[PDB]
């Protein structure tokens, strides 16, 4: 049947803090995605060159 | 809309019509018109009988003019035989977009 | 007097201008799937059941 | 309260309303058309003038229609039956008065422009395979064509051969002989009275009388099979029966209850049908079975139905079509007629209790009797219905010549001699 | 002509004179870097790009 | 003549009261001689862990087949000779038993949900009967392609958490529950601070808090057990599951972002604005004339069968957005012509797209609210989800408030540069990659 699909675990590859499964996405969205996103900050200011 | 020199303009209106052309390769007035959009969907709610003979008409004048010929003087069209055959139609899908548009608008 | 939907049986279409298209009155009756093995077979063209008509707000 | 107001006008039109103090409004306008008025040369006219309602009229285009009914968030729809045809307005109370003068123009000045009309024709090749999904459509379709010769054979959707040649002539000739104003009724739930009075004076003023003059529909006993490769057999087996509005009517209508006409549980397993109860005697794989009834206003269909496996269709027939000659013999409790008159009375209630169920049962009494009458008048008619009379209709069907039709695998299925 | 006057037609030029001043000031401030605009180099002194 | 505003003052009111007990008692007199009540309850398959995902919903197939009174089929019998009908369901949240009977009848009818809820018998011969009849049910739901496709959604919004297992539960714990983990299920439950007994028609209020105290009041009237869980919340998680099976003649496919609760007030202008992409079938009368922007397109191209927006809403969190049908070679186009409408909603919103879509919602609550059946099952629900019922006064003063601003403010928290979740059953070759889908949350000029 389809009710017998589930989504296997991804805990090995998530944000550190985020795999806190009990809390819900609204504290743990505020500060978790931008600084390999300041990456793209650096990547323009210094892609001038 | 002048009541007593409307036939000193009809007499222009003659003139006109013969110093153009489209009679001596046989067309009517709408044949020479220029498809925009607009055109293009009055063509296509035209009647079978009146779409088959606009398309005879375009297509003979197209081979008088590739062989620099025109018809013979008792097969031009004469002004007042001309039939508007396609303005009844344009008037219409005009109506149509200018409502769509103060739609759009308010 | 009573209709063909007061006493049931007879068929009735419907058309919408906003909503799906529907048939009949006792059509799906039930006690068809609920003894087992009625599967509802999918589409090249149909219609959306919930006809939108049932929404809270 | 205020229980209706009923008024005929002097050229027969019929206006009924109802001051509700809701905040929705819902009106109607019922017609005496429908597949029963069209011969061999226009069939599936009412199928492609049952799908234009949103078409270009003589006081609003296709485009105000659709974006002027959408700006107040209204509804427009189309009901239709072999006898019948209702076109049904609703919105909130405050705009009830621009939705009326669209009503209007879609059934008193229809254009049929010819671009239109040809892009409108690959419409009824989707409507219909839609509808033919439900096994029970086609079955209930070929029934009537066995079972009559001419009127109320014709079908609800348009013949295959037909669809791409339905013109607009036709259209035009249809609404001229079949929308006048003698076979109409407009019905008001959320407003005022003499306010649609007002509304039917700007069509009061053309299609005035009575239309044509259909045929009597002339009874055939036939037979049509349907060999095709669905999972399950449907059949139907039916007799003449009575017309809409006499005394043997409600007899019949208490011999549907009494054996049996609908699950009430979910799930449940059916323990006071009596045709139910019979064939699960013998048969023990998956089934279901009813009984059928429709009622017309010059004849009526009475029969049962069954749905079963491909090797059991002969075996659940015999079984069903054998308890209703124990009914036909005498054999009838006195409070299995008195259960039956209770599932009659209350399932009458339920379907008049919303806007959408009480509109329609006042318009079919206004184009059939031309009057309305309260729910207490009609609770009273089958109370006085007496158990001799349910007998008498239990005979009437099992000496009747018979009419069937069955689609499926239809190899072990009966023939309507054997 | 008016098929594009009418009031949907500045609304959304309203909404974009934001994405229009931000069109042109770029732009003119693009101009400086490309082609050593150097009466406007100095406009602010902190760029001593020029050696 | 009243006026739209009048007649929302002109509404009864409906009175709630309260047992000992703890069970809260709600009705709405209407003036008919017909009537439904029923019984609500918070229980549902997001209180189940993973031993037990089917119990709920093996409890709700064996409560009309036998009480200790009524064994077997006497509950039948009852119920078919006085005319009336019996219904269930159960969600990912709730529970409902209710009964359409006569106004004459509510003595019976209050007599016989009490003996439902609180007498049911679960013996073990008609459990294994049951047993065979959910698993065939099971294979049925596997053809419908929106019932699939729905749970794939809820399954990969929600991975790890309880709101993520589906309602019916997996096969294996179908065959395997027991008699005791369905007796241990009812008695965790089916509590009465906790259930809610409802009522409209033609009913008097205290005529049915009298049979209330008759019949419900043998109820355990506190939390004994010691159990008082603690509600914890649910994540939302952006990610994608996709099911490729190409003899399928059409496509299905679910995309959404996170919502708002039941009780968030910004749940009114999240739906004036899902009006305003409207939805759309094959079968609608005025294509290419209509006022949404995504169906005139749909019907001009002949792009698509079907689509649908939608707002599911749980107690923490919840799901916003479209399901669409089509085949092989129109998937990418269906995708970019709803990701531009969200786009162009959270900039470039105007004052007179959100006077129809305040019109549609004005229209769509009143008309959901017509016959007792529908009344009654909004008294229920409210109760559970807001502690009240919210007239339809105060519903109407919401969304007056609602403008073009507003709605230009709220769309942009929600959908802007969010992660979706997406679902989709086959042919899906042309489904666009999730870096392609998640590069369409942002815009290009703005």
């Amino acid at each position: 049947s389809h009710t017998d699909i589930r989504v296997p675990d991804f805990s090995d590859y998530r944000r550190a803090e985020v795999l806190d499964s009990t809390k819900s996405s609204k504290e743990s969205s505020d500060a978790r995605k931008g600084f390999s996103y300041l990456i793209t900050a650096t990547t323009t200011v210094g892609v001038a060159y | 809309a002048v009541a007593a020199s409307s036939k000193w303009l009809e007499g222009i209106r003659k003139w006109y019509y013969n110093a153009a052309g489209f009679n001596k390769l046989g067309l009517m007035r709408d044949d020479t018109i220029y498809e925009d959009d607009d055109v293009k969907e009055a063509i296509r709610r035209l009647p079978e009988n009146l779409y088959n003979d606009r398309v005879f008409r375009i297509k003979r004048a197209l081979d008088l003019t590739m062989r620099q010929q025109i018809l013979p003087k008792e097969q031009w069209t004469k002004y007042e035989e001309d039939k508007f055959y396609l303005e009844p139609y344009l008037k219409e899908v005009i109506r149509e977009r200018k409502e769509r548009e103060e739609w759009a608008k308010k | 007097m009573l209709s063909v939907a007061s006493r049931s049986g007879p068929f009735a279409p419907v058309l919408s201008a906003t909503s799906r298209g529907v048939a009949g009155a006792l059509r799906p009756l039930v006690q068809a799937a609920l003894p087992a093995t009625s599967e509802s077979p999918v589409l090249d063209a149909k219609r959306s059941f919930l006809c939108r008509e049932s929404l809270s707000g | 309260p205020q229980d209706l107001e009923f008024t005929r006008l002097p050229n027969g039109l019929v206006i009924a309303s109802l001051e509700n103090y809701a905040p929705a409004s819902r009106i109607g306008l019922f017609i005496k058309a429908g597949s029963r008025y069209e011969d061999s040369n226009n069939l599936g006219t009412s199928h492609l003038l049952r799908l234009a309602s949103s078409l270009t009229t003589k006081g609003a285009s296709s485009f105000k229609i659709t974006r002027g009914i959408e700006a107040v968030g209204g509804k427009l729809s189309v009901t239709s039956t072999r006898e019948s045809m209702a076109y049904t307005v609703e919105c909130l109370r405050d705009d009830i008065e621009i939705l009326m003068e669209f009503l209007l123009n879609v059934t008193a000045a229809p254009e049929f422009r010819r671009w239109e009309v040809a892009a409108l024709q690959s419409q009824l090749r989707i409507d219909k395979a839609v509808a033919f999904q439900n096994p029970q459509a086609q079955v209930l379709e070929n029934l009537h064509a066995a079972a009559y010769r001419n009127a109320l054979a014709n079908s609800l959707y348009c013949p295959d051969y037909r669809i791409g040649k339905v013109t607009p002539d036709q259209l035009h000739y249809y609404v001229q002989n079949h929308f006048t104003s003698a076979r109409m009724a407009l019905i008001g739930l959320g407003v005022s009275h003499p306010v649609l009075k007002q509304v039917a004076e700007r069509f009061l003023n053309m299609r005035g009388g009575l239309g044509l003059s259909g045929a009597k529909a002339k009874y055939r006993g036939g037979e049509i099979r349907d060999q095709n490769g669905d999972s399950l057999v449907h059949a139907a087996l039916v007799a003449e029966s009575a017309a809409t509005g006499s005394a043997e009517a409600n007899a019949f209508s208490v011999l549907q209850h009494v054996l049996g006409a609908g699950p009430h549980v979910k799930r449940g397993s059916n323990a006071t049908s009596s045709l139910y109860q019979a064939v699960a005697k013998g048969v023990h794989q998956p089934f279901d079975v009813s009984a059928f009834n429709a009622s017309y206003s010059d004849s009526g269909l009475f029969g049962i139905y069954t749905i079963s496996q491909a090797a059991s269709a002969g075996d659940v027939i015999k079984s069903a079509y054998d308890q209703v000659k124990a009914i036909a013999q005498g054999n009838l409790s006195n409070t299995d007629v008195q259960a039956a008159k209770n599932k009659l009375k209350a399932g009458y209630l339920m379907s008049v209790e919303s806007s959408e169920g009480f509109l329609d049962e006042v318009g079919s009494q206004a184009l059939v009797a031309g009057s309305y009458m309260q729910p207490s008048t009609v609770l009273q008619q089958i109370d006085s219905v007496a158990d001799a009379d349910v007998i008498n209709a239990a005979k009437k069907f099992v000496s009747g010549r018979k009419s069937m039709a069955a689609s499926g695998n239809l190899g072990h299925t009966p023939f309507v001699d054997e | 002509l008016s098929r594009f006057l009418g009031p949907r037609y500045r609304e959304l030029a309203r909404n974009w004179i934001p994405t229009a001043s931000m069109w042109g000031a770029v732009g003119a401030v693009g101009l400086v870097w490309a082609t050593d605009w150097r009466l406007i180099l100095d406009w602010v002194p902190y760029i001593n790009g020029k050696f | 003549t009243a006026t739209y505003a009048q007649a929302l003052q002109s509404v009864p009111e409906t009175q709630v009261s309260q047992l000992d007990n703890g069970l809260r008692v709600a009705s709405e007199q209407s003036s008919q001689p017909t009537c439904t009540v029923g019984v609500w309850i918070d229980a549902g398959s997001r209180y189940e862990n993973e031993k037990n995902n089917g119990a709920g919903y093996f409890v709700e197939h064996l409560a009309f087949k036998g009480t200790k009174n009524r064994p077997g089929s006497a509950l039948e019998k009852e119920v078919e000779s006085m005319g009336a009908h019996l219904n269930a369901y159960s969600t990912r949240e709730h529970t409902a038993y209710y009964i359409k009977a006569l106004s004459k009848d509510l003595p019976k009818a209050v007599e016989l949900l009490a003996d439902i809820v609180q007498n049911c018998s679960l013996e073990d011969s008609q459990i294994e009967k049951e047993r065979d009849v959910i698993l065939q049910e099971l294979q049925e739901n596997d053809s419908s392609m929106r019932d699939v496709v729905f749970d794939y959604l809820h399954a990969t919004a929600f991975q790890g958490t309880p709101l993520a297992q589906s309602v019916e539960g997996p096969s294996e714990n179908v065959r395997k529950l027991s008699r005791a983990d369905l007796t241990e299920y009812v008695s965790q439950h089916y509590k009465a601070p906790r259930m809610v007994l409802a009522a409209a028609g033609g009913v008097e209020h205290r005529q049915l808090l009298d049979l209330a105290q008759k019949h419900f009041s043998s109820l355990s009237g506190t939390y004994v057990e010691d159990a008082v869980p603690a509600f914890t919340p649910c994540r939302f998680t952006g990610s994608e599951i996709r099911h490729r099976d190409d003899a399928l003649p059409l496509a299905h496919v679910a995309i959404a972002v996170e919502g708002p609760g039941w009780a968030n007030p910004d749940n009114v202008p999240l739906q004036v604005a899902n009006a305003i992409i409207g939805h759309y079938d094959s079968t609608y009368g005025g294509g290419t004339h209509m006022s949404s922007t995504l169906a005139s397109v749909a019907a001009t191209r002949k792009l698509c069968q079907s689509f649908q927006t939608f707002n599911i809403c749980y107690a923490e969190t919840g799901l916003l957005g479209a399901h669409f049908v089509c085949d092989n070679m129109s998937i990418d186009d269906m995708m970019f012509f709803l990701q531009g409408q969200w786009m162009r909603l959270c900039t470039s919103a105007t004052e007179s797209e959100v006077v129809r879509g305040k019109n549609i919602l004005r229209n769509a609550l009143v008309s959901h609210l017509d016959g007792t059946t529908p009344v009654c099952e909004d008294i229920g629900r409210s109760l559970l989800t807001y502690g009240r019922r919210i007239p339809l006064a105060e519903w109407e003063s919401r969304i007056a408030e609602v403008d073009a601003s507003v709605v230009r403010e709220v769309c942009s928290k929600y959908f802007y540069d969010q992660c979706p979740a997406v679902a989709g059953l086959g042919p899906i070759e042309q489904l666009p990659d999730y870096n392609r889908i998640r590069s369409g949350m942002f815009w290009l000029r703005f």
